[PDB]
RNA sequence: CGUGGUUCGUGGAGCCAUGGGGGAAUCUGGGCGGACCACCGCCUAAGGCUAAGUACUCCGGGUGACCGAUAGCGCACCAGU
RNA sequence: GGCGAGCUAGCCCUGGCCAGGGUGAAGCUGGGGUGAGACCCAGUGGAGGCCCGAACCGGUGGGGGAUGCAAACCCCUCGGA
RNA sequence: UGCGAAUGCCGGCAUGAGUAACGAUAAAGAGGGUGAGAAUCCCUCUCGCCGUAAGCCCAAGGGUUCCUACGCAAUGGUCGUCAGCGUAGGGUUAGGCGGGACCUAAGGUGAAGCCGAAAGGCGUAGCCGAAGGGCAGCCGGUUAAUAUUCCGGCCCUUCCCGCAGGUGCGAUGGGGGGACGCUCUAGGCUAGGGGGACCGGAGCCAUGGACGAGCCCGGCCAGAAGCGCAGGGUGGGAGGUAGGCAAAUCCGCCUCCCAACAAGCUCUGCGUGGUGGGGAAGCCCGUACGGGUGACAACCCCCCGAAGCCAGGGAGCCAAGAAAAGCCUCUAAGCACAACCUGCGGGAACCCGUACCGCAAACCGACACAGGUGGGCGGGUGCAAGAGCACUCAGGCGCGCGGGAGAACCCUCGCCAAGGAACUCUGCAAGUUGGCCCCGUAACUUCGGGAGAAGGGGUGCUCCCUGGGGUGAUGAGCCCCGGGGAGCCGCAGUGAACAGGCUCUGGCGACUGUUUACCAAAAACACAGCUCUCUGCGAACUCGUAAGAGGAGGUAUAGGGAGCGACGCUUGCCCGGUGCCGGAAGGUCAAGGGGAGGGGUGCAAGCCCCGAACCGAAGCCCCGGUGAACGGCGGCCGUAACUAUAACGGUCCUAAGGUAGCGAAAUUCCUUGUCGGGUAAGUUCCGACCUGCACGAAAAGCGUAACGACCGGAGCGCUGUCUCGGCGAGGGACCCGGUGAAAUUGAACUGGCCGUGAAGAUGCGGCCUACCCGUGGCAGGACGAAAAGACCCCGUGGAGCUUUACUGC
RNA sequence: CACCUCGAUGUCGGCUCGUCGCAUCCUGGGGCUGAAGAAGGUCCCAAGGGUUGGGCUGUUCGCCCAUUAAAGCGGCACGCG
RNA sequence: CCUACGGGCAGGCGCCGAGGGUAGGGCCCGUGACUGGGGCGAAGUCGUAACAAGGUAGCUGUACCGGAAGGUGCGGCUGGAUC
RNA sequence: CGCGGGGUGGAGCAGCCCGGUAGCUCGUCGGGCUCAUAACCCGAAGGUCGUCGGUUCAAAUCCGGCCCCCGCAACCA
RNA sequence: UUUAUGCUCU
């Protein structure tokens, strides 16, 4: 059945992607979070061309 | 008229339709004087704010002319009486000598052919708009403005009307379609004669489907939810309202008056 | 008048701050010494700057009655994988 | 304090989809009818949250499954279409 | 700093166990080949399954999975020599396909501007934003793997430059156009398909017959201009002009005058077209596939025919159906040895994608998971039609453990003597019925329905006669609807497959519809419709601190809230309490005003405190109104010439004491009330009565045709439901080879009885019984497993909800 | 009553399958009778076997229909999920 | 089978057919818990509606209401007494 | 046998708190008006306060037991 | 502006 997961490139960029996190001051820390850790990804990995 | 139905379906046998009759070429409507894109919205910035609506047929929105003194002294021909789906009358679509097109809100008893114009000189027969303070005491009127130079506000709905009363000052007493004595400026336009389309309060919707196409979402009752989203929700078993009647937001709903107290435009009324 | 700060929770409640109303004076002027008054004293509000002594440890070093791979950092190992 | 409507609910914009058969509303035309009508009869017509029924959307009853094929399934049956 | 327990933590290894299982019952068999090894890889033949797919093509998503060589440790539910797996190499070619140097949509962003402690929130234009608009490529060949991309043929787009011709050129600005619904639809075409005695073609004559107008195979594709057929769009002049935020000669409007028609002018579709290209069966080779020939292949007539094209076609209808650019026209600044337009010529034309999977072993579900996933194509025959059903083309598959055996038991199926619901909470389940044509069809009814009511008859094949329609000719042929007559065969003719069991009578809900994703689909929600109430418009109301926005670009025939719930007949009395509504009086009432009067301190001027009368809002009090506002609508006693019963009376209380209509009911406790009906028998069912524990009128009352996978009662039909079982089939269970789990588990050398024990003993006492160990089976016990009981209580534990609890906002 | 069980001892009825007790429903054997016979009453012995099919209700139970030699009462975690 | 055989008879099939069966309608009669009114019946209960102006003139069609006769509204009739 | 309210002339109601005296309507009886009855008018009679005990100087009254009446409750199970 | 009523057969 219609399982949660339903994969859209576009929708994923425009939700979790670089640019929408940097719009947002609660986004910006997100990155900040991230990048402190050392996360070798602070945004879901995306592609398509 | 209204037009009715063999039962040949449950629902056809009450159902109900409007008479087009009185519809001249219409069908396409007119675009450049309207229509624009009409923006179909239900909610707000983000959150409803008016529950229960959505749906229904797509509009183009015919942009009417309620403020006539734009054009003082320049009669028109009527071409065309049109159907409107943005409001319960019906519009009329009128030629300027100018070569100007505009809609009007169709008033009772205008003919597709005859002249129209507006301003303090402007005969008073149907389809002229005048100043009030030109209109003989005791005509009825639709289409009025509420403050000079502000446009119509008053009177706008199928089958309504408002009667000149009386004069005091520069103002005229009018009575609303809602029965309420008002002064209004001397200045404002209205424009002679009732709105028409007054069958319209006698069509029956006839089925659930039908008010779907206007935009009217089902609408449910307090009664039956539950305590977390209305006063009149839970129980146990049906129940009588427990409390004094009440809307969703706690107010009581059966009496409670609503009108802003002390509201500048007081001054100015004097009925229900 | 309404509040905050102070140990002060309206208390005899001053002091410093100030959202609202009213609203001065320039040394014989003004503020304070815990309601208020007198006396005796202290200090000069409504402009600004000012090193050092102080706080911390991403970083480098030196030490350990500190650990020794289930410990010690989550990671002694291409682990924020 | 942030992260979520790529599941689900509603709404907004733009597209797409619904085999085949049945019933035969209004209106129209003609005829009868009348002072003129209402109206009646044919034919035409092709209305409907109309009927039967695939796709499609469902999830009624029963059986099976129950460390399953499956953290909601399978068969038969059934609802809308 | 010492571990045995914390359903402790991390790890390792055990038990169950060679046990369950190896993932759809579409299905397999043999020969040959390769190889260390073969049921599992390759090839051949036979068999089976899909075929509106289980075939093919797109979009997502995935991201080397693609092709090839060399490999089998692991992954593969077995095995693998094979692979979507390991190593390596190769493979994705575009001015025309898609997207971008185009347009705008919701929405997003946002110069101006507005708002907010900060973060930030709004917001006009503009900009971003697509599966919409716009825009120029069709047919073949080729690679192991890409092709509208390379090649071949034919055909087009834009940009730059240059000639020639032409014109007032010129825009982000004005105008036109783009440009739009649903249903039904016309004519003419195309895709697609069937047939042919005609055209082309390797061969074939079996097994009794056939050398035949035999059988088998194929009989097209693309194509500029021109032309032909069908169709879309469109009036042409002139005068006036004050409107289309400047200006227009354009558009709009008024008046004349000509066309009325596609006539013309255009733009599409289809046909034809120079030319180009494809081209079966079969046979021969070689696969791991494809190649040769068939060929100099043929390449044509008839018929059926779209939901696709001509397309902005037509008609009807109400719910009244994007935008912007491209484009055309108009003019403005400007410039007019510019510029733009037409034609020809030369040149210039960028970035991204392109492999492969794609109803699935490559996407979403931890899995090579019986689930999920949008658009297009989807052949033939028959069955009334159809995408339905059966069989089948192309093409694709037999589902990644097998071999046997023929027990119980289970699942999924088939049949059954006599009976026929006796089964059971219930006909649950299964049966019956079942398509089409015809005959026929009741109560009631809102006149439509109820109706597929019910109940019947027909249904194949053959010969003969015969009526209409389409296309062709007014014909023949080919299709398409039939009508009549005589016969033939079986148990049976919708001979297989897909196809309602029916009736009677209650309850609830009017109806279609909606819902607890994953135990409830309903008498619950919704629904048209009735009523009340608020709202005069910067409306009420909702969201927001605000700005702002929804309401609504609406205006009382409108919008918000509330209850009721189609429709029919109706909806009674109480305003004392609560709420709401009205009430310019009066009572109380806060800050404030006012200060009679008192106080602290000073020598004093004074400074500083209290503070009475009085004047001070809303609110409450008070006076009224209000029921489709919250709500409520009695008790005791007596009484008639048989008895009974009480029309009648007395008295007490109330704000008023329940009207109509219903009533042992979705409500009735006593209760299986009593009576009547149904049955041989009826706690239920139907009809009554009324003693209504505890109906009753918009939390509506009583009815109602139609409708319902709702719930109740009855009958006919028919049956494995049952008396009452039996036999049979297949998938499992069983045996053999291969792979091989799970919860659970203090340790075990783990018997019965009667006692005893923390009150239910394999483990204690007494007696009894009992050689050691398994396999297939049943489920009585191990107070069997599972879940630190969901009930219950306890905790000064928590959370949701309520209100005339408290306190706040 | 609150003794084992609340880190679980699944609860009515039906079905299935029983087994045991005897305070015996029938059948066998008896004594007494207000036992003529036949048929009963009442008590004693006796547990070997037997102990029907339906209507109603979830029912156990009970009422009822038709029968019968009889239509027995109980226990077994109100035996047995 | 008999023939006086291009024959008849027996025998066979077919139509219709008494009726039987199944299914659905129509009319009529009897009967039914209970229920509606009606008639009748020496001396029951409650009132007073009508006849005299009936003590509210009466009657009337309709509508609402009430233990009962009745009352009231609207309109109508005189078949109303009284100066 | 839980909680609450009751029991008073013949009927239906007060009076019970707080002590000391029993009241209202109807009915009954006597007399009147009337031809007569009712209505109506004038008079009068009639209760030990359910019951036994207790308290006080005194009990319908305050207290306790018993017998009846009405209402409410009987839930998880 | 307070009244209503009069058993059965002759
Ligand atoms: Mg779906
Ligand atoms: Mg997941
Ligand atoms: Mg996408
Ligand atoms: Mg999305
Ligand atoms: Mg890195
Ligand atoms: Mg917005
Ligand atoms: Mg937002
Ligand atoms: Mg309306
Ligand atoms: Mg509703
Ligand atoms: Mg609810
Ligand atoms: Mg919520
Ligand atoms: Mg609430
Ligand atoms: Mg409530
Ligand atoms: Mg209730
Ligand atoms: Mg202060
Ligand atoms: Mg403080
Ligand atoms: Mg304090
Ligand atoms: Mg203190
Ligand atoms: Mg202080
Ligand atoms: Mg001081
Ligand atoms: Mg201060
Ligand atoms: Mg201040
Ligand atoms: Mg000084
Ligand atoms: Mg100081
Ligand atoms: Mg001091
Ligand atoms: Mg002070
Ligand atoms: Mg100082
Ligand atoms: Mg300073
Ligand atoms: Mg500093
Ligand atoms: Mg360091
Ligand atoms: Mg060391
Ligand atoms: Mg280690
Ligand atoms: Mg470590
Ligand atoms: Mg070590
Ligand atoms: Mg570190
Ligand atoms: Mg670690
Ligand atoms: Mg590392
Ligand atoms: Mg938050
Ligand atoms: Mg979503
Ligand atoms: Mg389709
Ligand atoms: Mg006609
Ligand atoms: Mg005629
Ligand atoms: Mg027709
Ligand atoms: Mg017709
Ligand atoms: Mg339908
Ligand atoms: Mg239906
Ligand atoms: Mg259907
Ligand atoms: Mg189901
Ligand atoms: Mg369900
Ligand atoms: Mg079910
Ligand atoms: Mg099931
Ligand atoms: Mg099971
Ligand atoms: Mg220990
Ligand atoms: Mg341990
Ligand atoms: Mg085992
Ligand atoms: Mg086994
Ligand atoms: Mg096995
Ligand atoms: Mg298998
Ligand atoms: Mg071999
Ligand atoms: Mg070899
Ligand atoms: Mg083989
Ligand atoms: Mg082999
Ligand atoms: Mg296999
Ligand atoms: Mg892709
Ligand atoms: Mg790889
Ligand atoms: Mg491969
Ligand atoms: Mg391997
Ligand atoms: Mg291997
Ligand atoms: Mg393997
Ligand atoms: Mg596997
Ligand atoms: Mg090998
Ligand atoms: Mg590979
Ligand atoms: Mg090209
Ligand atoms: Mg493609
Ligand atoms: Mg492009
Ligand atoms: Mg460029
Ligand atoms: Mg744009
Ligand atoms: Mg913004
Ligand atoms: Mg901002
Ligand atoms: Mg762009
Ligand atoms: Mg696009
Ligand atoms: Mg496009
Ligand atoms: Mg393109
Ligand atoms: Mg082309
Ligand atoms: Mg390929
Ligand atoms: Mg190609
Ligand atoms: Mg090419
Ligand atoms: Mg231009
Ligand atoms: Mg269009
Ligand atoms: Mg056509
Ligand atoms: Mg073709
Ligand atoms: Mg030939
Ligand atoms: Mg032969
Ligand atoms: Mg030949
Ligand atoms: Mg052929
Ligand atoms: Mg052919
Ligand atoms: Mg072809
Ligand atoms: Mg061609
Ligand atoms: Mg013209
Ligand atoms: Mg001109
Ligand atoms: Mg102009
Ligand atoms: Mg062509
Ligand atoms: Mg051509
Ligand atoms: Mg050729
Ligand atoms: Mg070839
Ligand atoms: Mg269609
Ligand atoms: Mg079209
Ligand atoms: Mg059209
Ligand atoms: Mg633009
Ligand atoms: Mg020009
Ligand atoms: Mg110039
Ligand atoms: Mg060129
Ligand atoms: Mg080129
Ligand atoms: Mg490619
Ligand atoms: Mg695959
Ligand atoms: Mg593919
Ligand atoms: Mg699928
Ligand atoms: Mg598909
Ligand atoms: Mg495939
Ligand atoms: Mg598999
Ligand atoms: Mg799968
Ligand atoms: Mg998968
Ligand atoms: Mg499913
Ligand atoms: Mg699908
Ligand atoms: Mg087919
Ligand atoms: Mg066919
Ligand atoms: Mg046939
Ligand atoms: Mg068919
Ligand atoms: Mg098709
Ligand atoms: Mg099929
Ligand atoms: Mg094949
Ligand atoms: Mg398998
Ligand atoms: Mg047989
Ligand atoms: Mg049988
Ligand atoms: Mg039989
Ligand atoms: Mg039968
Ligand atoms: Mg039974
Ligand atoms: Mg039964
Ligand atoms: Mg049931
Ligand atoms: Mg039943
Ligand atoms: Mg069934
Ligand atoms: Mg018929
Ligand atoms: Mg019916
Ligand atoms: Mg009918
Ligand atoms: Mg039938
Ligand atoms: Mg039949
Ligand atoms: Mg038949
Ligand atoms: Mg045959
Ligand atoms: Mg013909
Ligand atoms: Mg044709
Ligand atoms: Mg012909
Ligand atoms: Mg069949
Ligand atoms: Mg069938
Ligand atoms: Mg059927
Ligand atoms: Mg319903
Ligand atoms: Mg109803
Ligand atoms: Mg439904
Ligand atoms: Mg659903
Ligand atoms: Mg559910
Ligand atoms: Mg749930
Ligand atoms: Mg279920
Ligand atoms: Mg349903
Ligand atoms: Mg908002
Ligand atoms: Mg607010
Ligand atoms: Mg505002
Ligand atoms: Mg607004
Ligand atoms: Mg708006
Ligand atoms: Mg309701
Ligand atoms: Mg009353
Ligand atoms: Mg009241
Ligand atoms: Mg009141
Ligand atoms: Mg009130
Ligand atoms: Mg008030
Ligand atoms: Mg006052
Ligand atoms: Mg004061
Ligand atoms: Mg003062
Ligand atoms: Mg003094
Ligand atoms: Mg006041
Ligand atoms: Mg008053
Ligand atoms: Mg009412
Ligand atoms: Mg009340
Ligand atoms: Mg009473
Ligand atoms: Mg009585
Ligand atoms: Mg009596
Ligand atoms: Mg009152
Ligand atoms: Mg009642
Ligand atoms: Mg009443
Ligand atoms: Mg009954
Ligand atoms: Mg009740
Ligand atoms: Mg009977
Ligand atoms: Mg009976
Ligand atoms: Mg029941
Ligand atoms: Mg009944
Ligand atoms: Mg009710
Ligand atoms: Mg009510
Ligand atoms: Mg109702
Ligand atoms: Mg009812
Ligand atoms: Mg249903
Ligand atoms: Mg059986
Ligand atoms: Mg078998
Ligand atoms: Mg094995
Ligand atoms: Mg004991
Ligand atoms: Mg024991
Ligand atoms: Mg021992
Ligand atoms: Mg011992
Ligand atoms: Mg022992
Ligand atoms: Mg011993
Ligand atoms: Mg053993
Ligand atoms: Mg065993
Ligand atoms: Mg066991
Ligand atoms: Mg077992
Ligand atoms: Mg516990
Ligand atoms: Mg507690
Ligand atoms: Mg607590
Ligand atoms: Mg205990
Ligand atoms: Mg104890
Ligand atoms: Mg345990
Ligand atoms: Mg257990
Ligand atoms: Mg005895
Ligand atoms: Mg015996
Ligand atoms: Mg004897
Ligand atoms: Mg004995
Ligand atoms: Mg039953
Ligand atoms: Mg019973
Ligand atoms: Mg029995
Ligand atoms: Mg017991
Ligand atoms: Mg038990
Ligand atoms: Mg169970
Ligand atoms: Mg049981
Ligand atoms: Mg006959
Ligand atoms: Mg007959
Ligand atoms: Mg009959
Ligand atoms: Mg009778
Ligand atoms: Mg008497
Ligand atoms: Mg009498
Ligand atoms: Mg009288
Ligand atoms: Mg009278
Ligand atoms: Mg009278
Ligand atoms: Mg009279
Ligand atoms: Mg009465
Ligand atoms: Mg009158
Ligand atoms: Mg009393
Ligand atoms: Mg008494
Ligand atoms: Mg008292
Ligand atoms: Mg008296
Ligand atoms: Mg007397
Ligand atoms: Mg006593
Ligand atoms: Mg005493
Ligand atoms: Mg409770
Ligand atoms: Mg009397
Ligand atoms: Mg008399
Ligand atoms: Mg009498
Ligand atoms: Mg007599």
């Amino acid at each position: 059945m219609k399982r949660t997961w339903q994969p859209n490139r576009r929708k994923r960029a425009k939700t979790h992607g670089f640019r929408a996190r940097m719009r947002t001051p609660g986004g910006r820390k997100v990155l900040k979070r991230r990048r402190q850790k050392g996360r070798w990804r602070l945004t879901p990995a995306v592609r398509k061309r | 008229a209204v037009k009715k139905f063999k039962p040949y379906t449950p629902s056809r046998r009450f159902m109900t339709v409007a008479d087009f009759s009185e519809i001249t070429k219409t069908e396409p409507e007119k675009s450049l004087v309207k229509p624009l894109k009409k923006t179909g919205g239900r909610n707000n910035q983000g959150r409803i704010t008016v529950r229960f609506r959505g749906g229904g047929h797509k509009r183009l929105y015919r942009i009417i002319d309620f403020k006539r003194w734009d054009k003082v002294g320049i009669p028109a021909k009527v071409a065309a009486i049109e159907y409107d789906p943005n409001r319960s009358a019906r519009i009329a679509l009128l030629h300027y000598v100018d070569g100007e097109k505009r809609y009007i809100i169709a008033p009772d008893g205008l003919q597709v052919g005859q002249q129209v114009v507006a301003g303090p000189d402007a005969p008073i027969q149907v389809g002229n708009a005048l100043p009030l303070r030109f209109i003989p005491v005791g005509t009825v009127v639709h289409a009025v403005e509420l403050e000079p130079k502000k446009g119509a506000k008053l009177a706008r709905a199928a089958g309504t009307s408002a009667q000149i009363q009386g004069r005091e000052g520069d103002y005229v007493i009018l009575r609303l379609p809602s029965g309420e004595l008002r002064k209004v400026h001397g200045e404002c336009y209205a424009t002679v004669g009732a709105v028409g389309n007054a069958d319209h309060k006698n069509i029956v919707l006839g089925k659930a489907g039908r008010s779907r196409w206007l935009g009217r979402r089902p609408h449910v009752r307090g009664a039956a939810m539950n305590p977390v989203d209305h006063p009149h929700g839970g129980g146990e078993g049906r129940a009588p309202r427990g409390r004094p009647p009440a809307s969703p937001w706690g107010w009581q709903t059966k009496g409670l008056k609503t009108r802003k107290r002390r509201k500048p435009s007081s001054r100015f009324i004097i009925a229900r």
